[PDB]
RNA sequence: GUGGCCUAUCGAUCCUUUAGUCCCUCGGAAUUUGAGGCUAGAGGUGCCAGAAAAGUUACCACAGGGAUAACUGGCUUGUGG
RNA sequence: UAUCUAGCGAAACCACAGCCAAGGGAACGGGCUUGGCAGAAUCAGCGGGGAAAGAAGACCCUGUUGAGCUUGACUCUAGUU
RNA sequence: UGGAGGUCAGUGACGAAGCCUAGACCGUAAGGUCGGGUCGAACGGCCUCUAGUGCAGAUCUUGGUGGUAGUAGCAAAUAUUCAAAUGAGAACUUUGAAGACUGAAGUGGGGAAAGGUUCCACGUCAACAGCAGUUGGACGUGGGUUAGUCGAUCCUAAGAGAUGGGGAAGCUCCGUUUCAAAGGCCUGAUUUUAUGCAGGCCACCAUCGAAAGGGAAUCCGGUUAAGAUUCCGGAACCUGGA
RNA sequence: CGAAUUUGGGUAUAGGGGCGAAAGACUAAUCGAACCAUCUAGUAGCUGGUUCCUGCCGAAGUUUCCCUCAGGAUAGCAGAA
RNA sequence: GGACCAAGGAGUCUAACGUCUAUGCGAGUGUUUGGGUGUAAAACCCAUACGCGUAAUGAAAGUGAACGUAGGUUGGGGCCUCGCAAGAGGUGCACAAUCGACCGAUCCUGAUGUCUUCGGAUGGAUUUGAGUAAGAGCAUAGCUGUUGGGACCCGAAAGAU
RNA sequence: UUGACCUCAAAUCAGGUAGGAGUACCCGCUGAACUUAAGCAUAUCAAUAAGCGGAGGAAAAGAAACCAACCGGGAUUGCCUUAGUAACGGCGAGUGAAGCGGCAAAAGCUCAAAUUUGAAAUCUGGUACCUUCGGUGCCCGAGUUGUAAUUUGGAGAGGGCAACUUUGGGGCCGUUCCUUGUCUAUGUUCCUUGGAACAGGACGUCAUAGAGGGUGAGAAUCCCGUGUGGCGAGGAGUGCGGUUCUUUGUAAAGUGCCUUCGAAGAGUCGAGUUGUUUGGGAAUGCAGCUCUAAGUGGGUGGUAAAUUCCAUCUAAAGCUAAAUAUUGGCGAGAGACCGAUAGCGAACAAGUACAGUGAUGGAAAGAUGAAAAGAACUUUGAAAAGAGAGUGAAAAAGUACGUGAAAUUGUUGAAAGGGAAGGGCAUUUGAUCAGACAUGGUGUUUUGUAUU
């Protein structure tokens, strides 16, 4: 139920925007849901991903899921956490990548551009 | 529709409804009115009498503004009027209060007798009118008084 | 209009064992020698290309337009015809179905599900929900991934919160009575749309589309009259006045003699 | 090439045609553009009407001077004699058409008739007042509709006096005709003693 | 008696020309030349329902034809034997 | 060289195929009719046949298809006078 | 059969579409339905709309694949052999021993045009070298071309071609000293400066065009895996300047 | 086989043009008019092909005219309404 | 022509039209150049104009369609009156044949009047029109057929810049 | 010889400017033939393609030497119509406009020809300063062979009479335009299948948001967005609402009456002829050549000419937005379009690889999986690899990767086979296979007693 003129409800301009974003707008394309109790706490909702975060994985196989976000994957438009392998059959740990938005972020990484952030968007701190 | 056609009938059948032995091909008798006066003066003598040559005088520059000149029937004539006043003209035909019809505001520019106008008296005023036309007025009463 | 003919192809005549069609010239390429400019070639120009001045819109008769926009409002109030479109108004009291202007002023999502929930559309309503399905070809990468039913036609007269209202429900549609689209009156050609008019939308129906006392309010217009005076031509038949004036009748199956 | 009973069609499609084809797929797009254009000059001449006035014109030729319809501009004399200069009526918002010339009484009576109550229905701010918001109207045309001058009444006395409007057209026809032998034969009998 | 005792003895469009109406038109209005029309003949297309038209190719080309010639075969057998 | 072997390994052509005699038949059949007949798989040769393969016959004709050349053909033209 | 409006609140990851199936049913048929296997994300019935809508052919187009067929063939340039080493493997690589050939208008030693790194070393054999390959002008990784004296650069040849001019609608054409006011040489002067100069001789009318023509000057010995009239040692020469 | 010799490089001549000790020869495997792109999907009365099923009806190769004779128009034969 | 297989592959769209058919309105018809509006190329609405039709005929100037119940005659479906049972009579739409009448063109005749050679009444003629004689058209759509377009698909030898 | 002037040059003099590209549309020049005419030469194709010159965001045209003949319209452009018409045309094939009308948009104007003559009032440049798209001083210079003011035919000028009416410049907040930023709802609750829930089922929530996309399968409510509003930033800024100082200026402009005037474009109009073009026909426009004007003159009034008039404009000079065009450029929104032999030649390191001396020609080529988790390890082999193992939901996904058809092939199995094979009708033989139960139950000898 678009109204605007300027907004395109068309299939192959927003694939193809997605998947040529770049990092700037992945980071907003890779936004992640807080906790409940981290909602009862901020007031706001979603937030983008960050590199120390505490994360939920709460969906897929690996359900219920705690750890620490390692690296984010804005090419891959995934996310690395912390302690969430796989282990190869020659016995190496490799990185196993989950997307955002089938997480929980159970602790923040805070500084003054996220508390700014968070104020904006609505939150009390 | 597409689906409604003969091609899709004539789908399977080789030559397409066009023949075997004359295929259909380009252009077998030439293109256009080709041959009028040689192959095909066979049709355009049964069909289009008249077709060759030129019979009258020249005009050049030629303006149909000078020729507009629409004609108006004596049957015709009545439906000028407004219909809602017309049965009461009809009823109250009488002089002193005939009703005036302006032909050339109606759009007409001659009117001609087609006949069998009401006895009762009109004024009709034209730019044009035939001879008949006048003398059936004058019958029922009336009269055509010419304007510009 | 270029497309199968960026080549330079020529024929290359007959006596080299090879179909007279043209030919790329050149070498080293895997293109050179190749057929081109045909339909029935590869990278060639399809027969009869598809031209932009073919026919799109088609003129239809004003008058024609308003029959039957006439006869598809008509047919709105006719219960079989909704039914066999598949409207599920069979727990609705009675159609043609009327509100108050209560409705024509709603102004919320919720509010407009509430009215629908009282006057009985919601269950053509959640049909629509239910019936959300994904298409079957290739529209789905054409901007129509998904089909779902039609329901509900609530018609105003004044839009103070309508249209807003009823623009997140799946399937309704909303429209005032001055425009009452043929397109929505009779979706796919089949006739007896559901419809929720409001009180004003019929007071303003009976002045728009004209009656017996009331001139149509479009200029020179007036409403089609029937070529048969009812619609029981068994009636008709079986009345006093036909039957005391026919022959004795037969048997509705003749006895197979010899 | 030519075959059963059929009218002679010219169908004149033997140039490169099909390169110089233009379908107006942009006709529903062109008069959203032009309301859009209307709607913002209107926004930009805010309180003036879109269009200017323009005057009570008789349509030319034989087949149209029955009609009346909008001119190009006032004439000079018409706006002299309602009563301002040319330039100001320009400002203020009047087509003033200088090539015109008003050789009719009842044509020159209704143009000027047309500008004064053209006058008295505008309000003009003044260059340094406090400028009266005056809610615009967008159409000097619909304000100051073009109107058919009636001719006579309906309905009046039937005045016969016998020239049944036939032999008068033929008579003027064969006067017409025949002027210029008569003018003519009476020089020779003039000149021959 | 509406040409030759009968059955053959002949000719479109366009153009030109002549005869007649001295009629219609030259379109901002007239006169006089001039031109254009109306009706009937004439100037001719004999390839005669009516293109304005010289060769050569053994340097040759293309679309076709076994509707069509140069071999065999087939029928015939004048001619030959 | 061919031939046999190890290695390597194409192409032309191919409706389907592959024994004859006579008949009839598009008047010269591998197939049809009537007869003769008829036994797996094959190798080297061979040039009778496959009207064998190569190429939309280059001869010939037709086309209201060309081109090279010629001329007192038709219609023009550079130049020159 | 592809797509579109409506409808079956249709089928479907508990398996849609597709495909295989001398399994079943239906229809005269076009075809439709179903069983079994494979597969993994969409698809269908009915009423209508629409078309780039149905293939056996077109010496059809593109791609793929056959029989022929393990067949024709891999037969010009006299020609190879023994042993050892290497290696999984040797007719073909390396070394030695033989036997030969080109036979100084050579199968030798250099170059021009062209190529472009093929040169050289190390490693290596999937593909290529119409057999093979441990070999290679192949593949991978690198290394390598050193000038005052060699050549270009300079000159002009046939010729090409701006300028001044003329033509051409114009792209551009002619023209090369023409019907042009066409410049660059040589010592010092004031030497509180600039080379503005009481200085003077002059006028040839661009430029490009040769790695074989003309032309300033380098030789020997040694040296590298691969450069040498170029590096090194020695011994000279030419031009320009001071 | 000492010259009307052979030849490298530079240079000139460009398509109705060049060049030819002359063969219509040569002008990049292209010459009785090169090659490239475009006009151009050039035109073809001439070859070839022309894609599902069933049901009902069902021919013509003749007339007249045509630079007409491998083609058309016309009438006929045929279907449909 | 076809070695073989798969995929592609050939009467299309458009501008003007003919016949037929369906629909709407009907002496009218057609909104969609444009304006208004809009949930925005949609739908809905509006108006002059314009096109075709309602008048033809003539080269043109020009003129321009009812003695009659819009005519007589033949034939006509249906209807009406009659006969329980024969069959007859009246009225007869469409349509067909025929004889007329009307309008225009052609050839004649030539009234009162005369801007004295204009006017053209009246009466005709083995002549002639794609006409009148109680309108039928306009618009949209469908098959089929036509013409120009690359024109069902592929195909020259050529010609030009 | 005190020095000018004119004309012509030179400077690496001071400051500028032009060239080339792109070229869809626009303005011109130049200019075919194929084709059609069933042949072909005029004609047509076509005032087209190709070639050349020149612009812009539009260009061009444009305020009548117009159209008309009317009761007259009134710059240009474009649309509907006029109209396949008037007309041209081997009058064949064919071609073919314009006036009026209805609309879209509308906007008007300025130079030459006049003595400022009581004052060249004008302007470039150098230098200086300043508040620098410029302003102000001085100085050369240009210019009287004419730069300012005033006038442009609609008029206008000069001189008199006569009340009057109207003005101003540059900033600043804002509005407005372009660009851009940020904020602004609702479940990932329970059960089943699954590798994954985004599927099904239960219960909800938001909706001015149920458009679209992503996420391990069809997700309004998981994410980005979507909808509705709000709050910021950078420039343009007389379209205008306020405000700043700025009185200047017996300055500028308009109107009433009368008088005298009233300049208006020349190798040009026009005529002849030639070529081309047009629907333009005794000649529509254009161009060459020859002749070559006038001032109630000149042009036009679609049949050549001579005689009267009449009507309508006022050339041989110039500017000008909008409606209109736009297969190019940039930014966007869409589709009953195509779906990797399709759609652009190119969905990919595509104008790429490659070919040709050159002009030019010009492809093929998309898909593992949700995630490389891309196969550790063992054994055989010289290796490539195989056999096990392993990951994965699947290895019937192993990079030679989605599915994996046909031609063609190997193996196995079945059958047949004396110079083809295949087919129709009919049966036999072998193989293989579908199709009727027990269903209501009058009999009830019987269980979980209305459960067969």
């Amino acid at each position: 139920a678009k109204q605007s003129l300027d907004v395109s409800s068309d299939r192959r301009k927003a694939r193809k925007a997605y998947f040529t974003a770049p990092s700037s707008q992945r980071r907003v394309l890779l936004s992640a849901p807080l906790s409940k109790e981290l909602r009862a706490q901020y007031g706001i909702k979603a937030l983008p991903i960050r590199r120390d975060d505490e994360v939920l994985v709460v969906r897929g196989s690996k359900k219920g899921q705690e750890g620490k976000i390692s690296s984010v994957y804005r090419l891959k438009f995934a996310v690395q956490v912390d302690k969430v392998t796989k282990e190869k059959v020659n016995g190496a740990s490799v990185p196993i990548n989950l997307h955002p938005s089938k997480l929980v972020i159970t602790k923040l990484h805070l500084d003054k551009d996220r508390k700014a952030l968070i104020q904006r968007k609505g939150g009390k701190l | 529709p597409s689906r409604f056609t003969k091609t899709r009938k004539h789908r399977g059948h080789v030559s397409a409804g066009k023949g075997r032995i004359g295929k259909h091909r380009k252009h077998p008798g030439g293109r256009g009115m080709a041959g009028g006066q040689h192959h095909h003066r066979i049709n355009m003598d049964k069909y289009h009498p008249g077709y060759f040559g030129k019979v009258g005088m020249r005009y050049f520059h030629k303006q149909q503004a000078h020729f507009w000149k629409p004609v108006l029937n004596l049957d015709k004539l009545w439906t000028l009027i407004p219909e809602d006043k017309r049965d009461q003209y009809l009823k109250s035909a009488s002089k002193e209060t005939a009703p005036v019809i302006d032909t050339l505001a109606a759009g007409y520019g001659k009117i001609l007798g087609k006949g069998r106008i009401p006895n009762v008296p009109v004024i009709v005023k034209a730019r044009f009118v035939s001879k008949l036309a006048e003398e059936k007025i004058r019958a029922a009463g009336g009269v055509v008084e010419l304007i510009a | 209009e270029k497309a199968g003919h960026q080549t330079s192809a020529e024929s290359w005549g007959t006596g080299r064992a090879v179909a007279r069609i043209p030919r790329v010239g050149g070498g080293g390429t895997g293109r050179s020698g190749q057929g081109a400019f045909g339909n029935m070639c590869r990278g060639g120009r399809m027969f009869a290309p598809t031209k932009t001045w073919r026919k799109w819109n088609v003129k239809v008769n004003h008058n024609e337009k308003r029959y039957a926009t006439a006869s598809a409002i008509a047919a709105t109030a006719v219960a079989s015809l909704v039914l066999a479109r598949g409207h599920r108004v069979e727990k609705i009291p009675e159609i043609p179905l009327v509100v108050s202007t209560d409705l024509e002023s709603i102004q919320k999502t919720k509010e407009a599900v509430a009215a629908l929930k009282a006057v009985g559309a919601h269950s053509d309503l959640l049909k629509v929900l239910k019936s959300k399905k994904l298409r079957a070809g290739k529209g789905k990468y054409r901007n129509r991934r998904w089909t779902q039913r039609r329901g509900p036609l609530v018609v105003y007269a004044e839009d103070n919160g309508i249209v807003k209202a009823l623009r997140n429900v799946p399937g309704v549609e909303t429209a005032n009575v001055a425009s009452l689209n043929l397109l929505q009156l009779a979706p796919g050609a089949h006739l007896g749309r559901f419809v929720i008019w409001t009180e004003a939308a019929f007071t303003k129906l009976d002045q728009v589309w004209g009656s017996e006392t009331v001139a149509s309010s479009k200029v020179g217009y007036t409403l089609p009259s029937h070529i048969i005076s009812t619609s029981d031509v068994t009636r008709i038949i079986n009345s006093s006045e036909i039957q005391s004036a026919i022959r004795p009748a037969g048997q509705a199956t003749q006895k197979r003699t010899h | 090439a030519i075959s059963k009973n059929l009218p002679i069609l010219k169908n004149h499609f033997r140039k490169h045609w099909q390169e110089r084809v233009k379908v107006h797929f942009d006709q529903a797009g062109k008069k959203v553009s032009r309301r859009n254009a209307r709607a913002t000059r209107a926004a930009k001449i805010a309180p003036r009407p879109l269009d200017l006035l323009r005057p009570v014109v008789r349509a030319p030729t034989v087949k149209y001077n029955r009609k009346v319809r909008a001119g190009r501009g006032f004439t000079l004399a018409e706006v002299k004699a309602a009563g301002l200069t040319a330039a100001y009526a320009r400002t203020i918002g009047i087509a003033v058409d200088h090539r015109r010339q008003n050789r009719n009484q009842e044509i020159f009576d209704a143009n000027v008739q047309r500008l004064k109550e053209y006058q008295s229905k505008i309000i003009v701010f003044p260059r340094n007042g406090k400028a009266p918001e005056a809610e615009q109207v967008l159409s000097a045309a619909a304000t100051f509709p073009i109107a058919q001058p009636a001719t006579d009444v309906e309905a009046r006395a039937v005045q016969d006096n016998g020239e049944s409007a036939f032999r008068t057209l033929r008579l003027a026809r064969s006067e017409k005709k025949f002027r210029g032998i008569r003018e003519k034969r009476a020089r020779e009998k003039a000149e021959a003693e």
